[PDB]
């Protein structure tokens, strides 16, 4: 058998990859802006699954709806989707450029007071305050990790969690389960069956798998997950 | 991001 897929991720890779992409929807979308239908259907699937989930995300404690975008790129999914949803939005994206551009992007949120923090940092290296999170919202950028490294990650996203949190994540699959190791930004695409293997060993259960509808035929499957963390 | 599957 080959060596694991994720054995040829190279973090530096990947980043001096993103730095030279454009700080646009094109750049971060792989050319699958706005001249496609991809963020026309992103945004709806993503408010549809949030919408079915409701039941699912009524706050405790007092709390509010504070969300995180990981692996947020120009802030799009903030911008145009997590808005409506959050209470207040914090972002975590590695690239330079694109935290410099995201600032543009979100001057209408930051003008109300809706962004929080913005971490230049990548996920491996990054930890949530303990409790603060309603929603963790992991959109296009989980294969940037190994799978253990991404266990890691989620687990330390359970800790940042609210009473009654939630964690997203929105991802291709492969078709079959073997995943596929893409040299051009040094990441994997996953299986489901690797993302259910992972999700288990990181101590989360899944609440919900939907399909992204209506993207181009070409383009791998892509899936939403909720997560909760599993009854101690 | 999408991408185009192998
Ligand atoms: N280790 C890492 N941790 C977090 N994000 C990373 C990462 N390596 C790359 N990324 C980021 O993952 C993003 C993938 S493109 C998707 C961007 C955004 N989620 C959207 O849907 O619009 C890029 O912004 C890239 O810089």
């Amino acid at each position: 058998m080959d060596v694991p897929a994720d054995s040829h991720i190279k973090y530096e890779d990947a980043i001096d990859y993103w730095t030279d992409v454009d700080a646009t929807v094109d750049g971060v979308l792989g050319g699958y802006g706005e001249g496609t239908v991809v963020p026309t259907m992103d945004v709806l699937g993503s408010n549809n699954f949030l919408r079915k989930l409701k039941s699912r995300m009524l706050p405790q404690e007092n709390n509010v709806k504070y969300a995180v975008d990981i692996g947020a790129g120009i802030g799009r999914v903030s911008k145009t989707m997590l808005h409506k949803h959050a209470a207040k939005i914090d972002l975590v994206e590695p690239v330079k450029p694109f935290i410099e551009q995201m600032h543009v992007e979100l001057a209408e949120l930051k003008d109300k007071g809706q962004i929080g923090q913005i971490y230049e940092v990548g996920m491996q290296d990054w930890t949530p305050d303990a409790g603060k999170y309603w929603l963790i919202w992991c959109q296009w950028c989980v294969g940037h990790l190994p799978d253990a490294e991404l266990v890691a990650f989620l687990k330390r996203c359970i800790v940042g969690l609210q009473p009654n949190g939630t964690i997203v994540v929105k991802e291709n699959n492969t078709p079959t389960d073997t995943d596929d190791f893409d040299e051009t930004d040094s990441s994997v695409t996953r299986s489901d069956a690797k993302f259910r293997q992972i999700f288990e060993e990181a101590g989360l259960k899944l609440i919900a798998s939907e399909r992204q509808r209506g993207l181009p035929r070409e383009l791998y499957p892509v899936r939403m997950y909720a997560l909760k963390p599993m009854p101690n | 991001p999408p991408k185009q599957q192998l």
